[PDB]
C-alpha cells in the first residue's frame, strides 16, 4: 500500500483511451440503441397494418387528436435534447456542476413531457378512444406508452447518472456514461419526432 | 537449446507453448489414472497431518544414490521442510532423504517403517502402491511442525 | 532440471470455491461454462419432451398423453431446444473462446455477460414453469400464431409466462449480442486486423448484428401480444392484419433466429476442419463474405414460412430463399476444400464435424424443396419440414455443438474428453438421429400434418412412426455416454499439460495455457495472419503458409 | 420407380396436383444428383487419412482457390435459377382464378371441424340451376347511439366502425356438410368439373389440405382484411373415390382431431346428391340414397375420449 | 400395431445397439500407457511428485531465494 | 475502424435496397398493396444497420489507425493500460431476478407484483451502476 | 490505502485437531466449522 499497485487516480476509469481508440461504452450503447430502433420497429408495423386495415377513415369518429398539446410536448423534447447535448458539451469538460445543470433541466422537461402525455391519455380515455376500445387507440396507445416507457427510461437514468455524479470524482469515465445517457435521450427524442410525424401528420 | 522434437515454441515471455498430436496425450505416465490419483490424494492430504512437502522420485538415481537423492530433494520447492522418496528400479533402490526443518518430527524414526513399506510392495510387483504405502506411513510418522 | 509436478491434476477443487463464483463470476470463461452446462441441461429437459412426443406418437391411440398434454409438448421442446439451448449456446461458446480468439482477456462489458447468462437462466425457467400451473404449458405452437395465442383461444397463465419468459431471456441475448459485437470492434489483439481474426469470431460478429435485429422485433411482437391478452389491445385482431402481422412479425423475427442459431457452429465447424486437416481454412475470405451474404440475405427472406397463408408476394421471398441457398452452398464447398488433400485425422471433433457435413446437406436439400411454393403447398407444416428442420438444426447445433465441446473441453478444462467414448457417442447419435427423422420425409409427405397428438390406425405410415421412436430412444441413450464422458473427464482423464491438444491449432486460443490464465493469456505472440498460434508452434510452417497459399 | 423416388408424395387426382407431382420429382432428383455428388466428395476426402507413410511434412496447405470458387458459386446460381423457373412455370398453375367455376364450395372451418356450404354450382354442359343463400350473414355493428358516457362519444366500434364479433366474413350456404365430432364430415365434389374453394374460418387459423390434391391453403380468420387469397380452385379431378383431407395448422387441443373427406362422384351422382340435400336430408341419407358408404371410408370420428387409460 | 411388439422394439433396439458399439468401441486400446511392469526397465523419462501441501511464503518466485538444501536425514533400501 | 463501419455500411446497402424493393413489389403486384409489416421491419433494419454504420464511421474518421486496425502491428504497440473491466460483481443475478419478477407480474397480470420487480430493478440496476462508484462511509 | 490492516485475538476453545483443517476450510479455527458426515448421511 506504499501508493498503490494500480497507479489510477479512480477506481472505475474508462474501458479503453478514448483518445486514441473507440469508446466502447458509447459503441455499446449505440449498438443498443440500433436494437430498440427494430423495437419501434415492430411498433411502427403495427401501427401501420392498422393504418393500412382501417377503412379510410384511420383515426375513428370517437378519436380526436389534440394536436395543440401534442406539439408543445414535442418541442419540449426537441428543447431537452438540446439541453441534454449541451450537459454532454460540458461533460467533455470536467465541468460536474454544469453537466449537473443541464441533465436537471433536461430531465424536468422530460418529466414534463411525460405528463403532458399522460395528460392527452386521460383526456383521450374519457374522450372513447381507449386500448380495449379501439384499433387505433390500441396500436396509438402501444406505440406512445412504449415510447412513454421508454422516455421513464431516460428519465430514470438521468438521475441515476447525476446521483453517480453526486458520489464520486468526475472523471472521464463518468463522462462518457453522460455521453451515453445522452445518445439515449437523443434516440427517445428521435423516435418521438418519428412517432408524432407518423401518428400526427401523416395520420 | 532446442525445444521439443516438434511444435513446442518459446513464447515472448519464458513460457514455451508445446502442442501434442491430437490422438496422443501429454503426460504419458506409465500408471493407471486411477491409482495415480490415489497417489496425488496420499501426497495431498495424508500429508497434510506432517505439514512437510512429500515427494516421490520414480525416476532413476545413478552413482551415490544417497547424494543423487539430495541433489533431487534439492528441486522440491521448499526441501526445508520437505521427505523425498526415490526410488530406481533400473536399480532397484529406494532412497529417502529429509529436510532440516523436518527432523525429529518422528522422520527419522519413520524412515525405515516407509522404505520397508516401500520395498515390501515392490518385491510384490506394485511401484504405485508400494510409492502409495511409503507416502502413508511416513506422512502418519511425521509430525506437524 | 526437472519440474516437481502432482502426480495428477486436481480433480475437483476445495469445498466452497465454486458457488460463490458463480453468482459473481465475471470471468467470461466461466460464464461460458454456465452456459453450456445450463444449456445442455435445457437440451435434455427439451429432449425428454420428445421422447414423450415419440412414445405417444409410436401408436395410433392416445396411449398415456391428452390432446392439450401433447401439445404443450412441441411447444415448450421446440421453444426449449430454440430459444434455451439453441440461441442461449452460441453465446455460451461465444462467452467460451471468443475473447480467447481475438486476444482479449475479457468480453467487453462483462457484467453485463454475467447479466445475460442470468437473464437467459431465469427468463428460460418462468417459460418452462409454465408446466406446474394445472393448465400446463404452452399449448399453442413455439412459432404462436396469432388468433390462437389471444386471450380468448389458450386462456391459461402458462401461455402467458411463455411470452414474458421469451422477453426476458430475449433481452438477455440482446445484451450478449452487445458484448460479442463490441467485444469484436473495440478489445482485439495489437496485431489482429479484422480480416484476420477467426471465422468462429467472424460469424459470432454477424451472428450478433443478426440478434440485435431480430430479437427486439419478438420482444416487441412478444409485448403487443401480451398487451392483447392482458388489455384485448386488439394488436393482433383477425379483422385488422392480426393473422398476418404477428406471422410477418414473427418470421422476420423467426428466421433471423434460425441463423443465429447456424452462423456460429458454421464457425466451429469451420475451427476444427483447418486444425484436423492440417491445412488452412479453404477459402478463408470467401467465408467470411458468405457469412456476411447470408445475414444480409436472411433477414429480407423471412416470410418463405408463410407459403401456404397465400397472403404474402410468393415470389419475391422464393427468390431470395434461392439466392440465399448459394452463400451457404459455398459454405459448404470450402468445409470439402479444407478437408481436401489433408492429413485428415478423424478424433471426435472431426468426427462429429463430418457428421454435420453429411446430416447437414440432407437437411439442405430438402430445405431448397422447401424453398420452391408449390412443392411447399404439399408439404408444408408436415413432417417433411419437421423432417427438415431437424436435419438442419441437429446437424448444426447439436453434431457441430458437441464437436465445438470436444474439441474446446481441454481449452476450458484442462482434461481431455474420452475419444473412445465420444466415438461411442457419436455413432449413437448419428445412426439413432438418421433413424428418427430420415422416416419422417416419408411420414410427412403422405398425409401427416405436424402438431398431430393422435392418428388412426386405418391411417398408414404406423410402421414409420415407431421407426421414428426407435430412432429417438437410440439417440435418448446417446446422451448417455456424453454425460458419463464430460462427467468423468471434467475431474479425471488423460490432463493436457500442453496448449493444443489437438495439434496445428489456430485462432490464437490454442496459444494459452488449455486452462487458460484468468486474462486469457500470460504471452499475445506476433499475429501475422488467420492462423497465429499454427504460426508460433511451427515457425518453419510461416513461410510455407504464404507459398502455397494462393495456388489453391 | 415413380412412386418410391417421390418419397411418398400421393399420385395427385387434379391436373394442378399431377403438375406438382412431376414439379417435385423433377426437384428431388437434383437434389439427389447434388446429395450424391457432395456426398462422394465426402467420402473421397475421407480416403486422405494421416497416412503412416506421411512424414516430417504437412499438407499443400493451399485453400484459396479463386477460379474453383468462381465455378462452384456460378454453378449453383444456375441450378437455383432453373429450379426457380421451373417454380414460377408451375406456381402460375395454382390458382388460375378461372371466372367460371364449375361448382363453388364454401369452406368454413370453426374449431375442430369444418363445414361446407355448395356456394354455388353452375355445370359447363349446361345444369344445376343453383345458389348460396346469405341471408344469414347479419353485422354485429356496435353503433349505438351513446355509450356508458352521456354523450360525445356515439362509438361506432373499435375495427373499420365494427366489432371484433362479426363473423360478417363468413359465408352460410342453403346445403352445410357441418361435421359433427363424431361423424367426420364428407364433401362430396362431381368428377371432372372445376371446383372452386371460398376458404375460411370461424375462429381461428387452421389449414385444409387434401393430401392427394397435393395442395393445401390456410384457412384464416378475415382472409380479405389479412390481405389473404383463401379462395383457390382446382381444374379438374380425375380419379373418383373417397380422398382423406386433414388440417394441417395448429387449431387448439383437438387439432388432430379435423380429419375430413372429398368424396369425388360422378356428375350423375352429384345431381341426384344434390336434390337429395335440397330434400329434406343429411349427407349420410344423401349418400346412402346415392348408393355410397355414408361415413367417411377413409378416417373415423375416432374415441371423444381424452384417451386409453382413462376410465370410460 | 402389436402394442406389446412396439413396446419391446423402441426399448430393446436401442439397448441392442447401444451395446454392439459399446462392445467394438469401449472395447479399444485407449492411448493412456500400459502400467510399467516392475521386470521390464525405466524408460520413461525421470518423475519428480510434489505434494503443493503447505502455502510457499509469498505466491510469487522473485524474494523466494535459494537458502539451501539443508538435508536433514536420509535411508536407503533394495526391495 | 474502417472494416467495422464498412461491414455495416455494406449491410445498409443490401437492408436499403431489400426494403426498396420490397415496398415497390409489394405495393404493385400484393393482395393489399403494400405489407406495411415487412416493409417498416426492412426500413427500421436498414435503419439499425445506418446508425451503427454511421456511428463506425465518425469514430473511423476521428480516430488514427489502432493497432488492432493496423496490419503489421507489433504486440508492444498495443502493449499499455488497458481500461476498467469490471471484476466481480453479484448485481447482475439482483438484476436478472428483478426483472423475472416484473415479468412474472406481466404474465400472470398481477399490478402489485410488476410494481415491486420495477422498484427491484430500479434498486438492482443502481446497485450495478453505482458499485464502483460508491464511496467509503463518511461516519 | 485509507485502511488499517487489521488484527485480533479471539478466545478459542474441542481443538480442532480432529476434524477439518484451515486448507480445506480457510477459518476453521474462527467458528464452528466441520459437522460429521455421519451426521448428513443419517
Ligand atoms: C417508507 C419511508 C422511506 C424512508 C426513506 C428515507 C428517504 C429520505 C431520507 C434521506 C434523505 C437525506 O438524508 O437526504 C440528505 C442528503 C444529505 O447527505 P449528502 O452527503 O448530501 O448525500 C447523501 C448521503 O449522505 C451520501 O450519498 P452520496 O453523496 O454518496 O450520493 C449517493 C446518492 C445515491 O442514492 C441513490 O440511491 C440515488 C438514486 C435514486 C434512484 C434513482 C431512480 C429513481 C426513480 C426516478 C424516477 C424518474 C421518473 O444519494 C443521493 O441521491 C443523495 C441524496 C440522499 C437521499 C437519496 C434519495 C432517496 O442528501 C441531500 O443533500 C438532500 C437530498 C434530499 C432527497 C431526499 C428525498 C427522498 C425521499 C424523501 C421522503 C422520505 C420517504 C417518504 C416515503
Ligand atoms: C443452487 C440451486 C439450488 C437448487 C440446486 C440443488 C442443490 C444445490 C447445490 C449447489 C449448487 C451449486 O452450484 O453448488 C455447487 C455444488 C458443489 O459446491 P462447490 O462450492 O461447487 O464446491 C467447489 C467444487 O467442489 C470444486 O469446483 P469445480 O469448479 O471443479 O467444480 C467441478 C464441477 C463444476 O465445474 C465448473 O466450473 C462448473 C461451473 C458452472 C456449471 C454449472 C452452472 C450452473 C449455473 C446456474 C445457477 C447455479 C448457481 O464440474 C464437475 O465436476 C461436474 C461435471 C459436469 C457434469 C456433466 C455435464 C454434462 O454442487 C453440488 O454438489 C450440487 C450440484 C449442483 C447442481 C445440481 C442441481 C441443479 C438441478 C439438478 C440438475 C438439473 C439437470 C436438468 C434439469
Ligand atoms: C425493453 C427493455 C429495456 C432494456 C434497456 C437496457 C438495455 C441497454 C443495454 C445497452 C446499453 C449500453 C450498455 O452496455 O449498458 C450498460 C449497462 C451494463 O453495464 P456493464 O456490463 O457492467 O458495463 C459497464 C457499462 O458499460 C458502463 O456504462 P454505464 O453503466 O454507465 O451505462 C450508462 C446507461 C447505459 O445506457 C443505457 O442503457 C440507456 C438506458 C435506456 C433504457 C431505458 C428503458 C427503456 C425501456 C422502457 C419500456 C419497456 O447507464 C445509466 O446511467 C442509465 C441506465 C437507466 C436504465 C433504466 C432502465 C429501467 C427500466 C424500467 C423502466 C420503468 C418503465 C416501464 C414501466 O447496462 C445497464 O446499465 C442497463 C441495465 C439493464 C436494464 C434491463 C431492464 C430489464
Ligand atoms: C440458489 C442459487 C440461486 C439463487 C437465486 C436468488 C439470487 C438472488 C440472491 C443473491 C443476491 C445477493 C448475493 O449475491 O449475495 C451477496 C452477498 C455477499 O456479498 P459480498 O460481496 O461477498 O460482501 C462482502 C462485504 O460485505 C463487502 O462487500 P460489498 O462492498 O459489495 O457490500 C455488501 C453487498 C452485500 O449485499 C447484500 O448482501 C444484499 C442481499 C440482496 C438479497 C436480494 C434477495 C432477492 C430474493 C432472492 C430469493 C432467493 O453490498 C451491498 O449491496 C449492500 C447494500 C444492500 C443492497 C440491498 C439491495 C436489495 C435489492 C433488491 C432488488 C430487487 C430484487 C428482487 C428479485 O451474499 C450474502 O451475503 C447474502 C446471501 C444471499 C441472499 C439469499 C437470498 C434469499
Ligand atoms: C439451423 C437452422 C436452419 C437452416 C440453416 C435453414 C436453412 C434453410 N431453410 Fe429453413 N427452417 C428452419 C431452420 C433452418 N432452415 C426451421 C427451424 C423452420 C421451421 C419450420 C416451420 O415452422 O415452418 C424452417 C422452415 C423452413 C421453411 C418453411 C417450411 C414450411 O413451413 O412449409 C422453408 C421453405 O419453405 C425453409 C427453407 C430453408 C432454405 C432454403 C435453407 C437454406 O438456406 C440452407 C439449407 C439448404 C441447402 C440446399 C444447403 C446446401 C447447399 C449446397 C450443398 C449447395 C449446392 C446445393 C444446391 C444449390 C441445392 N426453412
Ligand atoms: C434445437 C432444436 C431442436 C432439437 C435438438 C430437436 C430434437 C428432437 N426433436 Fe424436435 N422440434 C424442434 C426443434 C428441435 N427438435 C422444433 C423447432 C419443432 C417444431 C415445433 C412446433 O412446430 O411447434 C420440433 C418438432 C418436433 C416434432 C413434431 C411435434 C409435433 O408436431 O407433433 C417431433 C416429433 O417427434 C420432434 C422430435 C424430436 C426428437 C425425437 C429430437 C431428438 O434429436 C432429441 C434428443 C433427445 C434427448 C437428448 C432426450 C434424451 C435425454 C433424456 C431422456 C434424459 C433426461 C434427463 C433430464 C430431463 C434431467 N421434434
Ligand atoms: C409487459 C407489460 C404488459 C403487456 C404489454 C403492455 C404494453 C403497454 C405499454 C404502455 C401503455 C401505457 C398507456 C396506458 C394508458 C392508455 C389508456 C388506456 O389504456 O385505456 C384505459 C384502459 C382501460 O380501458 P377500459 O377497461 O375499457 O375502460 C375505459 C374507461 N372508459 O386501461 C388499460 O387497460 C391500460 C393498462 C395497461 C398497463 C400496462 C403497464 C405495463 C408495465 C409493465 C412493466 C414492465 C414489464 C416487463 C415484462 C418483461
Ligand atoms: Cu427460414
Ligand atoms: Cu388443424
Ligand atoms: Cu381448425
Amino acid at each position: 500500500m506504499t501508493s498503490a499497485v494500480g497507479t489510477s487516480g479512480t477506481a472505475i476509469t474508462s474501458r479503453v483511451h478514448s483518445l486514441n481508440r473507440p469508446n466502447m461504452v458509447s459503441v455499446g450503447t449505440i449498438v443498443w440503441l440500433s436494437s430498440e430502433l427494430m423495437f419501434f420497429a415492430g411498433l411502427f408495423a403495427m401501427y401501420f397494418t392498422a393504418r393500412a386495415q382501417a377503412g379510410g377513415a384511420w383515426p375513428p369518429e370517437p378519436t380526436e387528436l389534440n394536436l395543440a398539446l401534442a406539439v408543445p410536448v414535442t418541442l419540449v423534447l426537441i428543447a431537452s435534447s438540446f439541453t441534454c447535448q449541451m450537459g454532454v458539451f460540458a461533460a467533455e469538460r470536467g465541468d460536474v456542476f454544469g453537466l449537473r445543470r443541464w441533465y436537471v433541466i433536461t430531465f424536468l422537461m422530460g418529466l414534463f413531457f411525460v405528463l403532458g402525455q399522460g395528460y392527452e391519455y386521460i383526456h383521450l380515455v374519457e374522450h372513447g378512444t381507449t386500448i380495449p376500445g379501439s384499433a387505433y387507440g390500441s396500436v396509438f396507445y402501444l406505440a406512445t406508452g412504449f415510447h412513454g416507457l421508454h422516455v421513464i427510461g431516460g428519465l430514470v437514468a438521468f438521475v441515476l447518472l447525476l446521483a453517480r455524479t453526486k458520489m464520486s470524482k468526475f472523471t472521464p469515465a463518468q463522462a462518457t456514461a453522460a455521453i451515453v445517457v445522452s445518445y439515449y435521450w437523443h434516440f427517445v427524442d428521435i423516435v418521438w419526432i418519428a412517432l408524432f410525424a407518423t401518428i400526427y401528420f401523416v395520420r | 537449446e532446442l525445444d521439443l522434437p516438434y511444435g513446442s515454441a518459446l513464447t515472448s515471455s519464458g513460457r514455451i507453448s508445446a502442442v501434442t498430436e491430437p490422438g496422443e496425450l501429454s503426460v504419458h505416465y506409465p500408471f493407471p489414472t486411477m491409482d495415480l490419483v490415489v497417489l496425488d490424494d496420499a501426497l495431498k492430504y495424508g500429508s497434510r497431518a506432517a505439514k512437510a512437502r512429500f515427494a516421490v522420485y520414480i525416476g532413476p538415481l545413478g552413482a551415490d544414490t544417497a547424494a543423487t537423492a539430495r541433489e533431487i530433494l534439492a528441486n522440491v520447492p521448499t526441501p526445508e521442510n520437505a521427505v523425498l522418496l526415490a526410488v530406481s528400479p533400473d536399480q532397484r533402490a529406494i532412497e529417502v532423504v529429509y529436510g532440516a526443518d523436518v527432523k525429529g518430527r518422528g522422520i527419522e524414526s519413520a524412515a525405515p517403517l516407509g522404505v520397508s513399506a516401500a520395498a515390501a510392495s515392490f518385491k510384490e510387483g506394485n511401484l504405485i502402491d508400494g510409492l502409495i504405502s511409503a507416502v502413508r506411513v511416513m506422512s502418519a510418522g511425521v509430525s506437524p511442525a | 532440471e526437472l519440474e516437481a509436478r502432482r502426480p495428477f491434476p486436481e480433480r475437483m477443487g476445495p469445498k466452497g470455491n465454486l458457488i460463490y463464483k458463480l453468482i459473481t463470476t465475471t470471468d467470461h470463461k466461466l460464464i461460458g461454462i454456465m452456459y453450456c452446462v445450463v444449456c445442455f441441461a435445457f437440451f435434455l429437459v427439451g429432449g425428454l419432451m420428445a421422447l414423450f412426443m415419440r412414445t405417444e406418437l409410436a401408436m395410433p391411440g392416445l396411449q398415456f398423453l391428452s390432446n392439450e398434454q401433447f401439445n404443450q409438448l412441441f411447444t415448450m421442446h421446440g421453444t426449449v431446444m430454440l430459444l434455451f439451448y439453441a440461441t442461449p449456446i452460441v453465446f455460451g461458446f461465444a462467452n467460451l473462446v471468443l475473447p480467447l480468439q481475438i486476444g482479449a482477456p475479457d468480453v467487453a462489458f462483462p457484467r453485463l455477460n454475467a447479466l445475460s447468462f442470468w437473464l437467459f437462466l431465469f427468463g428460460a425457467l418462468i417459460a418452462i414453469a409454465g408446466f406446474i400451473t394445472p393448465g400446463g404449458a404452452a399449448d399453442f405452437g413455439w412459432t404462436a400464431y396469432s388468433p390462437l395465442t389471444d386471450a380468448i383461444h389458450s386462456p391459461g397463465a402458462g401461455g402467458d409466462l411463455w411470452i414474458m419468459g421469451l422477453a426476458v431471456g430475449g433481452l438477455g441475448t440482446i445484451l450478449g449480442g452487445v458484448n460479442m459485437i463490441t467485444t469484436v470492434v473495440c478489445m482485439r489483439a495489437p496485431g489482429m486486423t479484422m480480416f484476420r481474426m477467426p471465422i468462429f469470431t467472424w460469424n459470432i460478429l454477424v451472428t450478433s448484428i443478426l440478434v440485435l435485429i431480430a430479437f427486439p422485433i419478438l420482444t416487441a411482437a412478444l409485448f403487443g401480444l401480451a398487451a392483447d391478452r392482458h388489455l384485448g389491445a386488439h394488436i393482433y385482431d383477425p379483422a385488422n392484419g392480426g393473422v398476418l402481422l404477428w406471422q410477418h412479425l414473427f418470421w422476420f423475427f423467426g428466421h433471423p433466429e434460425v441463423y443465429i442459431i447456424a452462423l456460429p457452429f458454421f464457425g466451429i465447424v469451420s475451427e476444427i476442419f483447418p486444425v484436423f486437416s492440417r491445412k488452412p481454412i479453404f477459402g478463408y475470405t470467401t467465408l467470411i463474405y458468405a457469412t456476411l451474404a447470408i445475414a444480409a440475405l436472411s433477414v429480407a427472406v423471412w416470410a418463405h414460412h408463410m407459403y401456404a397463408t397465400g397472403a404474402v408476394l410468393l415470389p419475391f421471398f422464393s427468390f431470395m430463399t434461392f439466392l440465399i441457398a448459394v452463400p451457404t452452398g459455398i459454405k459448404f464447398f470450402n468445409w470439402i476444400g479444407t478437408m481436401w488433400k489433408g492429413q485428415l485425422t478423424f478424433e471426435t471433433p472431426m468426427l462429429f464435424s463430418v457428421g454435420f457435413l453429411i446430416t447437414f446437406l440432407l437437411g439442405g436439400l430438402s430445405g431448397v424443396l422447401l424453398a420452391s411454393p408449390p412443392l411447399d403447398f404439399h408439404v408444408t407444416d408436415s413432417y417433411f419440414v419437421i423432417a427438415h428442420f431437424h436435419y438442419v438444426l441437429f446437424g448444426t447445433i447439436v453434431f457441430a455443438t458437441y464437436a465445438g465441446i470436444y474439441f474446446w473441453f481441454p481449452k476450458m478444462t484442462g482434461r481431455l474428453l474420452d475419444e473412445r467414448l465420444g466415438k461411442l457417442h457419436f455413432w449413437l447419435t448419428f445412426i439413432g438421429f438418421h433413424t428418427t427423422f430420415l422416416v419422417q420425409h416419408w411420414l410427412g409427405d403422405e398425409g401427416m400434418p405436424r402438431r398431430y397428438a393422435d392418428y388412426l390406425p386405418t391411417d398408414g405410415f404406423t410402421t414409420l412412426n415407431v421407426i421414428s421412436t426407435v430412432g429417438a430412444f437410440i439417440l435418448g441413450v446417446s446422451m448417455l455416454p456424453f454425460v458419463w464422458n464430460v462427467f468423468k473427464s471434467w475431474r479425471y482423464g488423460e490432463p493436457v499439460t500442453v496448449d493444443d491438444p489437438w495439434g496445428y491449432g489456430n485462432s490464437l486460443e490454442w496459444a494459452t495455457s488449455c486452462p487458460p490464465p484468468r486474462h486469457n493469456f500470460t504471452e499475445l505472440p506476433r499475429i501475422r495472419s488467420e492462423r497465429p498460434a499454427f504460426e508460433l508452434h511451427y515457425p518453419h510452417m510461416v513461410e510455407r503458409m504464404r507459398a502455397e497459399a494462393h495456388v489453391g | 420407380w415413380s412412386d418410391a423416388l417421390a418419397l411418398g408424395w400421393p399420385t395427385g387426382i387434379t391436373p394442378e396436383a399431377k403438375l406438382n407431382r412431376e414439379l417435385w420429382i423433377g426437384s428431388v432428383i437434383a437434389s439427389f444428383a447434388v446429395g450424391a455428388i457432395v456426398w462422394g466428395l465426402i467420402f473421397w476426402t475421407s480416403a486422405f487419412h494421416r497416412k503412416k507413410a506421411t512424414d516430417t511434412e504437412l499438407p499443400r496447405q493451399f485453400g484459396y482457390n479463386m477460379p474453383l470458387e468462381l465455378t462452384l458459386t456460378v454453378i449453383p446460381f444456375l441450378i437455383i435459377s432453373v429450379l426457380f423457373y421451373f417454380t414460377v412455370v408451375v406456381q402460375e398453375r395454382m390458382m388460375h382464378k378461372d371466372p367460371n367455376p364449375e361448382v363453388v364450395i364454401d369452406v368454413t372451418a370453426f374449431q375442430w371441424n369444418w363445414k361446407f356450404g355448395y356456394q354455388k354450382i353452375a355445370f359447363a354442359d349446361g345444369s344445376f340451376d343453383y345458389d348460396g343463400a346469405d341471408p344469414e350473414r347479419k353485422e354485429a355493428m356496435t353503433s349505438r347511439p351513446e355509450g356508458k358516457d352521456e354523450h360525445g362519444i356515439e362509438k361506432v366500434g373499435p375495427i373499420r366502425g365494427m366489432t371484433p364479433e362479426d363473423r360478417t366474413y363468413l359465408n352460410f350456404d342453403k346445403i352445410e356438410t357441418l361435421g359433427t365430432s363424431s361423424e367426420i364430415p364428407v364433401l362430396v365434389l362431381p368428377a371432372g368439373k372445376r371446383i372452386e374453394f371460398v376458404l375460411n374460418s370461424a375462429d381461428v387459423i387452421h389449414g385444409f389440405w387434401v393430401p392427394e390434391f397435393l395442395f393445401k391453403r390456410d384457412v384464416l380468420p378475415e382472409p380479405k382484411a389479412n390481405n389473404s387469397d383463401n379462395v383457390f380452385q382446382v381444374s379438374e379431378i380425375q380419379q373418383t373415390g373417397a380422398f382423406v383431407g386433414r388440417c394441417t395448422e395448429m387449431c387448439g387441443t383437438f387439432h388432430a382431431m379435423m380429419n375430413f373427406e372429398v368424396r369425388v362422384v360422378e356428375p350423375n351422382d352429384f345431381k341426384a346428391y344434390i336434390d337429395q340435400r335440397n330434400a329434406g336430408k343429411t349427407n349420410a341419407e344423401a349418400l346412402a340414397a346415392i348408393n355410397q358408404p355414408p361415413l367417411a371410408i377413409t378416417t373415423e370420428p375416432f374415441e371423444s375420449r381424452r384417451g386409453e387409460l382413462v376410465p370410460q | 400395431m402389436s402394442t406389446a411388439l412396439t413396446h419391446g422394439l423402441i426399448g430393446g433396439v436401442p439397448l441392442v445397439l447401444f451395446a454392439v458399439l459399446a462392445l467394438i468401441f469401449l472395447t479399444r486400446k485407449g492411448p493412456h500407457p500400459d502400467t510399467y511392469k516392475m521386470s521390464d526397465p525405466w524408460t520413461h523419462a525421470p518423475i519428480l511428485w510434489a505434494a503443493e501441501e503447505p502455502r510457499e511464503h509469498g505466491h510469487g518466485g522473485h524474494g523466494h531465494d535459494s537458502h539451501g538444501v539443508v538435508i536433514g536425514g536420509g535411508a536407503s533400501g533394495k526391495w | 475502424m474502417h472494416i467495422e463501419a464498412r461491414l455495416f455500411e455494406i449491410l445498409t446497402a443490401f437492408f436499403a435496397l431489400a426494403a426498396v424493393v420490397y415496398a415497390v413489389l409489394t405495393a404493385m403486384f400484393a393482395t393489399g398493396g403494400v405489407e406495411w409489416a415487412g416493409t417498416t421491419a426492412l426500413v427500421l433494419t436498414t435503419g439499425l444497420t445506418l446508425i451503427t454504420g454511421t456511428f463506425f464511421r465518425f469514430v473511423a474518421r476521428r480516430l488514427d489507425t489502432r493497432p488492432e486496425d493496423y496490419e503489421d502491428a507489433e504486440i508492444s504497440d498495443g502493449a499499455g493500460e488497458l481500461g476498467f473491466f469490471a471484476p466481480h460483481s453479484w448485481w447482475p443475478i439482483l438484476i436478472s431476478l428483478s426483472f423475472s419478477t416484473a415479468a412474472v407480474g406481466a404474465a400472470l397480470w398481477l399490478p402489485w407484483l410488476i410494481a415491486a420487480g420495477v422498484a427491484f430493478v430500479i434498486t438492482s440496476v443502481c446497485g450495478l451502476v453505482f458499485e464502483y462508484y460508491w464511496g467509503p462511509e463518511k461516519h | 490505502m485509507s485502511s488499517t490492516q487489521d488484527r485480533s485475538q479471539l478466545d478459542p476453545e474441542v481443538e480442532r485437531h480432529t476434524g477439518v483443517d484451515v486448507e480445506d476450510v480457510p477459518s476453521a479455527e474462527w467458528g464452528w466449522s466441520h459437522m460429521p458426515i455421519g451426521v448428513m448421511h443419517i
